[PDB]
């Protein structure tokens, strides 16, 4: 029953001051914790080191807007003039020594989204099926979708002004220094693909809709 | 009082 | 100062893997070596730690019997076993770098990837993608890597040699079969007076095609 409590997510407006909250279980109200960063598809990254006074250590490539305060069982990261860069999920992590044995205990982490950053709009690369895939009686259709923020996109075709539902695949986003990238794929036969006119791939993003068409003509 | 050692 | 994780393992259901975790310009026996699963939406999940100085181990409750680690002083390599893998099991691990006296763990492996499937292994089919309907000082070449499995794959141009305009883009997962597609941008200089060719490897299938883009 050594636990850290955190909020599952935190909001803050661009170049506001943040407060997250880590919350340490009563009986170990005193303990020293730390504080991670994690990002996807990037290993977690140490913050700082946390005492029940309120001094902290921070680790090497942290940015000075990164504090940590505490006041009885709560500690406390703070970040002055948040940045986009800050979105991440910032985990508390504590060790103790518990019926004779070490444990390191996390919490469940806060993704920090920062709000009032502008919008990136996505552009679209689209391919046709190869001569060679074609071939096999079958058509992949291509939809590269680059440069977009926030990561929250949907995707549709369109054969012709009808939506095509059946087989379209579509990833999630990655992130691709301070945007994201995306990509869809329609799977027709190679009769689908010579019998339509035009086929699109159509991205919804905050409110925005990006469509590139393809013609077999 | 926690300890601090592996 | 590193920790160097073995690369993305595939995992039957119902067998066992072995992960590693080599010390890179720092003294392995000088530090405690952690063991942490990546959650599936946020969050970390302690494994346990390995004391090499020591060969002293704690675990997380949930983990005795799950995970035993290992240190081997003479290779500067931490291990981690864990049995009878299910799909719960596939996550990516990483290790982790701690001291003997204070809780941080100041230094990560780049993490593994671990992969519990019965899926069947499927070298992927790699299709060219000439300029879409051409003209130009510029042509954006495309390359298809269709329905492989596992992850991952390694997709270069020229076999890495054409570095600049290059984007690789997430796959998609659909019915156990991964798709990609990679886009490069070339002047016209270049292609197609010049060879221009998508490699993609496949570790699990050991298969690795070199695909030529060519003009309509
Ligand atoms: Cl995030
Ligand atoms: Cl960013
Ligand atoms: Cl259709
Ligand atoms: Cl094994
Ligand atoms: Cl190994
Ligand atoms: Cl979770
Ligand atoms: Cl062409």
């Amino acid at each position: 029953q050594l636990v850290l409590t955190q909020s599952s997510s935190a909001s803050f407006s661009l170049g506001a001051s943040a407060k997250l909250t880590c919350t340490l279980s009563s009986q170990h109200s005193t303990y020293t914790i730390e504080w991670y960063q994690q990002q996807p598809l990037k290993p977690p990254k140490y913050v700082m080191e946390l005492k029940k006074d309120g001094s902290h250590s921070t680790g090497d490539g942290i940015p000075d807007r990164f504090s940590g305060s505490s006041s009885g069982a709560d500690r406390y990261l703070s970040i002055s003039n948040i940045q986009p860069e800050d979105e991440a999920i910032y985990i508390c992590g504590v060790g103790d020594t518990i019926k004779e044995q070490f444990v390191y205990v996390f919490g469940g982490g806060t993704k920090v989204t920062v709000l009032g950053q502008p919008k990136s709009t996505p552009t679209l690369t689209v391919f046709p099926p190869s001569s060679e895939e074609l071939k096999e009686n079958k058509a992949t259709l291509v939809c590269l979708i680059s440069n977009f923020s926030p990561s929250g996109v949907t995707v549709a075709w369109k054969a012709n002004g009808t939506p095509i539902t059946q087989g379209v695949d579509t990833s999630n986003p990655t992130k691709e220094g301070n945007k994201f990238m995306a990509s869809s794929f329609l799977h027709l036969t190679s009769d689908q693909w010579r019998s339509h006119n035009s086929f699109t791939c159509q991205v919804t993003h905050e409110g925005d809709t990006v469509e590139k068409s393809l013609s077999p003509a | 009082v926690q300890i601090l050692n592996k | 100062v590193q920790l160097q994780q073995s690369g993305a393992a595939l995992v039957r259901p119902g067998t066992s893997v072995k992960v590693s975790c080599r010390a890179s310009e720092y003294a392995f026996t000088n530090y405690v070596i952690e063991w942490v699963k990546q959650r599936p939406g946020q969050g970390l999940e302690w494994i346990g730690v390995i004391n090499p100085g020591s060969g002293g181990t704690n675990y997380n409750e949930k983990f005795k019997g799950k995970a035993t680690l290992i240190a081997d002083k003479s290779s500067s390599t931490a291990y981690m076993q864990l049995s009878s893998l299910t799909s719960d099991d596939s996550a990516v691990y990483f290790c982790a770098r701690s001291t003997y006296y204070s809780g941080a763990l100041d230094y990560w492996g780049q993490g593994t990837s671990v992969t519990v499937s019965s899926a069947k292994t499927t070298a992927p089919s790699v299709y060219p993608l000439a300029p879409v309907c051409t003209t130009g000082s510029s042509v954006t070449l495309g390359c298809l890597v269709k329905g492989y499995f596992p992850e991952p794959v390694t997709l270069t141009w020229n076999s890495g040699s054409l570095s600049s305009g290059v984007h690789t883009f997430p796959a998609v997962l659909q019915s156990d079969l991964y798709t990609l597609s990679s886009s490069v941008t070339v002047t016209s200089s270049t292609w197609p007076s010049q060879s221009i060719t998508c490699n993609v490897a496949h570790p699990a299938s050991s298969t690795k095609v070199d695909k030529k883009i060519e003009p309509r």
